[PDB]
């Protein structure tokens, strides 16, 4: 897997993207690694905020399925043709693999300004595939055809680049222990949250709050997204834990940046945020922890910062805000997500994430999903 | 989309022998699915054999069976095939068909010299 180390480019705003070679002769695209969807969907015509797209007419091995795909979502929508073609992953594999491909000809809040990717690699389960779960996924193609385990792992380093290890775990990407939490439902990478704690203090919410409709692990969502009730409670604990004159309301909702003398950094006065996850043994949990530096994110004479947590509707999305702290292990063969502390997850010689365990789950229900 | 799959046609052959495997599909639009043949012998690693794209024109093979095996399909009959000539004892295994995550039960191929 050393061939797969540092194969990702980007940061949490560009996205983390992988160089993918499609068709014959090969056309090089930059593809967003997206654990929150299940289609290989690429740019099929030219379009604003992209330089390249995949031209299906210039590939002699391309084959059209003769139908279209349509995904409406809340932000917007995407529409493409569905086909098949040969792909390689040069930082990874020698050989080429025959896969399904959606070529996007029309969209809305899809290709948002300042992205460097011109497609999406959906690495979630068949169940999310569109138009239906019978459209074999890229990873299910690659497991079968490349003879790799049914596992991949991801490290983001933009807190530059990162690593997508298809096939396994690379030991030089983590130190300390992997802790694994069960995947509750194979669609998204849906996992069970038992508790959020801010500055040592747990929020006083029914653990059900953190899992209606779902808590997921999604490389394809920038921020830590929290159901409005949860968000509001995280914001209130963060500001009470802070003791220093308040942030603006505009800060907390994405509409304002807070700024300091390029010198007096804001990290010393903000609390830790810890998300507790159920271990494989249900009596036990483990906690993944982000310091201020991952959720109070930098964007001449002043350094400015955005809040790295936003509200959602039906989902607690563990996005890039959190995954930027951890080597995250998508062990589909064992129906579990693993987390270890990322060594690259360090700023000014301090670790910006922590993992520890084990703790008692004798205070929370036997199941926190509704 | 209940992708149901059922392979047939394995058996016990000699070195230099031949077989032809089939795989019947139901549950899904066979005519629009990429179809793959994989093999598993006991005590070994899973090994890809061959893939075919949905309209049949696109076919790839593992170096270990290139020019000995041929994959084909019949869309009108929702059936996948694999023709296997020049059989070697290393070809021994359970051969199965996989699509979208799902597989049938498999069919046994034994190339015994004994
Ligand atoms: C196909 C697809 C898809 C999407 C999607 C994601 C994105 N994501 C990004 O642009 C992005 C940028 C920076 C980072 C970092 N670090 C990660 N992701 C864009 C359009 C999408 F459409 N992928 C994910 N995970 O959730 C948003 C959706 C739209 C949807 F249909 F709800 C799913």
């Amino acid at each position: 897997f050393l061939a797969m180390v540092d194969n990702l480019q980007g940061d949490s705003g560009r996205g983390y993207y992988l160089e993918m070679l499609i068709g014959t002769p090969p056309q090089k695209l930059q593809i967003l690694v997206d654990t929150g969807s299940s289609n290989f969907a690429v740019a099929g015509t030219p379009h604003s905020y992209i330089d390249t797209y995949f031209d299906t007419e210039r590939s002699s091995t391309y084959r059209s399925k003769g139908f279209d795909v349509t995904v409406k979502y809340t932000q917007g929508s995407w529409t493409g043709f569905v086909g098949e073609d040969l792909v390689t992953i040069p930082k990874g594999f020698n050989t080429s693999f025959l896969v399904n491909i959606a070529t996007i000809f029309e969209s809305e809040n899809f290709f948002l300004p300042g992205i460097k990717w011109n497609g999406i690699l959906g690495l979630a389960y068949a169940t999310l595939a569109k138009p239906s779960s019978s459209l074999e996924t890229f990873f299910d193609s690659l497991v079968t055809q490349a003879n790799i385990p049914n596992v991949f792992s991801m490290q983001m380093c933009g807190a530059n680049g990162g690593s997508l290890v298809l096939g396994g775990i690379e030991p030089s990407l983590y130190k300390g222990d992997i802790w694994y939490t069960p995947i509750k439902e194979e669609w998204y990478y849906q996992i069970e949250i038992l508790k959020l704690e801010i500055g040592g203090q747990s929020l006083n919410l029914d653990c059900r709050e953190y899992n209606a409709d779902k808590a997921i692990v999604d490389s394809g969502t920038t921020l830590l997204r929290l159901p409005q009730k949860v968000f509001d409670a995280v914001v209130e604990a963060v500001a009470r834990a802070s003791l220093i004159p308040e942030f603006s309301d505009g800060f907390w909702t994405g509409s304002q940046l807070a700024c300091w003398t390029n010198s007096e950094t804001p990290w010393s006065y903000f609390p830790k945020i810890s998300i507790y996850l159920r271990d494989e043994n249900s009596s036990r949990s483990f906690r993944i922890t982000i310091l201020p530096q991952l959720y109070i994110q930098p964007m001449l004479n002043y350094e400015c910062y955005r809040f790295g947590i936003s509200p959602s509707t039906n989902a607690l999305v563990i996005g890039a805000t959190v995954m930027e702290g951890f080597y995250v292990i998508f062990d589909r063969a064992q129906k579990r997500v693993g987390f270890a502390a990322s060594p690259c997850a360090e700023i000014a010689g301090a670790a910006v994430s922590e993992i520890s365990g084990p703790f008692s789950t004798e205070d929370v229900a036997s199941n926190c999903v509704p | 989309a209940q992708v149901q799959l059922q392979e047939s046609g394995g058996g016990l052959v000699q070195p230099g022998g031949s077989l032809r495997l089939s795989c019947a599909a139901s549950g899904f639009t066979f005519s629009s699915a990429i179809m793959t043949w994989v093999r598993q012998a006991p005590g070994k690693g899973r090994e890809w054999v061959s893939t075919i794209g949905s309209d049949g024109s696109i076919t790839t093979y593992a170096d270990s069976v290139k020019g000995r095996f041929t994959i084909s399909r019949d869309n009108a009959r929702n059936t996948l095939y694999l023709q296997m000539n020049s059989l070697k004892p290393e070809d021994t295994a359970v051969y199965y068909c996989t699509s979208a995550g799902r597989r049938g039960p498999g069919t046994q191929v034994t190339v015994s010299s004994h």
